[PDB]
């Protein structure tokens, strides 16, 4: 049969975004400009405030979805090809963590707002598209023996889950899904607000997860990982006090919070 | 006071005890900065105390001869010095995931005692709780180092020291308690909340309730042959207004019929009333009323507020009880109250023998000797193992 057969800031950022949605994972390069630094800052600082507006009121994750979904093409685009788009999210992610790290009480909020825009962002997607996201995050499932063995069980935790969370009110859509349905085993420890409301089946110190849910582990270690970069900022903030230009901004920023 | 003098000196285990709260022979941070408190006979109560060794846990509460002492989580810096600390420098690390069961939560269906008097005959509500508990902790949680300590008058304490246990926080302390916590509403005018299917934790603790709840529930403690308190306590918890205005009117125009009888009448006039195409999913519904029903009367009922803070003090093994003078012996399922020794009984028994090993304590000495040695091998057994995986 018949066969034939800078740059690197615009690529790096091009890589960043091919998931749509990042853990903000690398040092920014090249320039902006101090104009677009505060604008940009004060954006995604809207949408945050926002966000831990709606929280204080207890509104649910379809109402905040509801509020917050028309302001990305206004104030912090999502799901775009754009450069500039690309680096307005990324930067003023960055920017926010200068302000932010500031104190427990400024890192514990801006955590919250960020991660519950990171669920909100990871709602939005294809699940191909979150599927990708995940691999390219380098994030064990059980054996068919093991689901066999465990499989009444498993069924038993999961097919109220099946008919309240996808709909799957016929026991034998239940049963074909089931069939078809990876699960992770992990410790429980991991998983324990879903041990809290008996979501997920216990075994040795061990929980099981089905493929369909646990994305409470990715939005934590998205948590956990700005929380640990947000003390790391701390720590070299004395660098930050080397141009005074930028200071009263970042004390603007989080005078909104205070 | 005498004879608490005579007790930690003569009686306390308090080598064992170092050994379970140190987690080594030698000394650790694991007792240097583990917080006790101490409960005195004038009304004071001392928070912050920790102790260097042995030796020295024995001699300052010796000295201080409290009625009671208290343990809590171990610390970052010592406890004792806290006067060179901000509040906030003072940070827990680790403690024992604790569980309290008490007999006073039973009184809805209890009748043989009520409040803080126990027997025998209900002790089965606290067997049945630590079996069900013990249940959970080893095939779900997967623990193996936890003991049971009677607290001296009306309750159980089970104190988990394995090390994953000892080190979860409070959210997940909290969350630990939410998962074993299936009665969470202790008020009877209602069904229990819990959703259908069962979670395999709820289906195993059924079934191995089962078998008991004729002999407890009906026939040994028999709640419910009062017609009222079957109207307020039985009744509420079935599904249908009809099948319920049925049974109250039986019930009133034939009294006093036993929980047994009144059981029986259920399935009865449940029968009797859902005649036709619809009958099997009555009776599914009734036969999950009468499941719920034995979860509610049986399963293991727990003190949120011992077990859903790391940094909470409870009163410690082998203290005394200030009223009964029993003391806080370890124990396992078989036990009841009237087993457990008594101060007076034992300074007695030393005055004859002058030997402990030789008083009704030893076999409650002997039970935690061999818990603490399991435990210090499983706790060298792990330091191997994270050695390994570290190379």
């Amino acid at each position: 049969m018949f066969r034939q057969s800078s740059e690197e800031e615009k690529k790096l950022y091009a890589r960043l975004y091919e998931s749509k949605l990042s853990f903000y994972d690398l040092p920014p390069q090249g320039e902006i400009t101090l104009e677009q630094f505060e604008i940009w800052a004060i954006d995604r600082l809207k949408i945050l405030l926002e966000i831990e507006s709606c929280l204080s009121r207890n509104k649910s994750i379809k109402e905040i979805e509801t509020i917050i979904k028309p302001q990305f093409q206004k104030l912090l685009p999502f799901n775009t090809e754009s450069l500039e788009d690309r680096k307005k999210d990324y930067y003023s992610h960055f920017i926010l963590r200068l302000c932010f790290c500031r104190s427990k009480e400024l890192r514990e909020k801006f955590v919250r707002a960020e991660t519950f825009l990171f669920k909100i962002r990871f709602n939005m997607l294809t699940s191909t598209d979150q599927t990708k996201f995940v691999q390219s995050l380098d994030l064990q499932f059980i054996s068919n023996e093991e689901k066999a063995e465990l499989s009444h069980q498993l069924y038993q935790t999961v097919s109220a889950s099946l008919q309240f969370q996808l709909n799957l009110n016929e026991e034998h859509q239940r049963k074909q899904y089931f069939q078809q349905e990876k699960f992770i085993k992990l410790p429980f420890e991991n998983v324990i607000e879903l041990v809290g409301n008996r979501l997920v089946f216990l075994k040795d110190g061990y929980a099981y997860l089905p493929q369909f849910q646990q994305l409470n582990l990715l939005s934590n270690e998205f948590a956990s990982k700005l929380n640990q970069e947000l003390i790391k900022t701390y720590q070299y903030l004395p660098r930050l006090n080397e141009d005074d230009r930028l200071l009263p901004i970042l004390n603007h920023l989080s005078s909104g919070y205070t | 006071s005498s004879d608490m003098e005579y007790y930690y000196k003569s009686l306390y285990p308090f080598k064992h005890i170092f050994n379970w709260l140190n987690h080594s022979p030698k000394p650790s941070r694991d007792m240097i900065n583990r917080e006790f408190a101490m409960a005195f006979r004038s009304g004071a109560y001392k928070r912050y105390n920790s102790f260097n060794s042995v030796q020295d846990f024995k001699a300052q509460i010796e000295k201080a001869n409290p009625d009671r002492f208290e343990i809590g989580a171990i610390y970052n810096k010592p406890p004792r010095e806290r006067d060179t600390l901000l509040k906030s420098e003072l940070k827990a690390l680790e403690k024992e995931l604790v569980f309290d069961i008490d007999m006073d939560d039973y009184d809805a269906f209890r009748t043989c005692c009520s409040g803080a008097q126990v027997c025998s005959k209900c002790w089965k509500f606290i067997s049945l709780a630590m079996k069900i508990t013990n249940t959970a902790l080893r095939e779900d949680f997967g623990y193996k180092d936890f003991i049971w300590v009677f607290s001296g008058r009306r309750g159980a304490h089970c104190w988990v020291s394995d090390k994953r246990a000892r080190a979860l926080t409070d959210v997940q302390r909290r969350n630990v308690l939410d998962y074993v916590n299936v009665i969470r509403d202790r008020n009877t005018d209602k069904r229990l909340a819990l959703k259908r299917p069962y979670h395999p934790h709820l289906a195993r603790s059924l079934e191995q309730l089962k078998p008991f709840f004729v002999s407890i529930m009906l026939e040994e403690q028999n709640p419910w042959e009062d017609d009222q308190h079957a109207i307020q306590t039985l009744l509420p918890a079935l599904y249908d207004k009809q099948l319920i205005d049925s049974l109250k009117k039986y019930w009133l125009d034939n009294p006093r019929r036993s929980s047994k009888e009144k059981w029986n009448d259920i399935d009865q006039i449940a029968t009797s009333l859902f005649k036709g195409p619809k009958q099997d999913s009555h009776i599914i519904k009734l036969r999950e009323c009468k499941e719920d029903l034995v979860l509610m009367t049986l399963y293991p009922k727990l003190d949120v507020e011992v077990t859903k803070q790391t940094i909470h003090l409870l009163k410690a093994p082998f203290c005394i009880h200030p009223a009964t003078g029993n003391v806080c012996v370890p124990i396992d399922e078989s036990f009841a109250p009237e087993k457990a020794p008594k101060l007076i009984d034992l300074q007695t028994e030393m005055e004859k023998n002058n030997d402990v090993s030789l008083t009704a304590l030893q076999p409650f000495i002997n039970q935690f000797q061999a818990y603490v040695s399991s435990l210090l091998k499983n706790e060298l057994g792990s330091v191997k193992r994270e050695r390994e995986d570290d190379d």
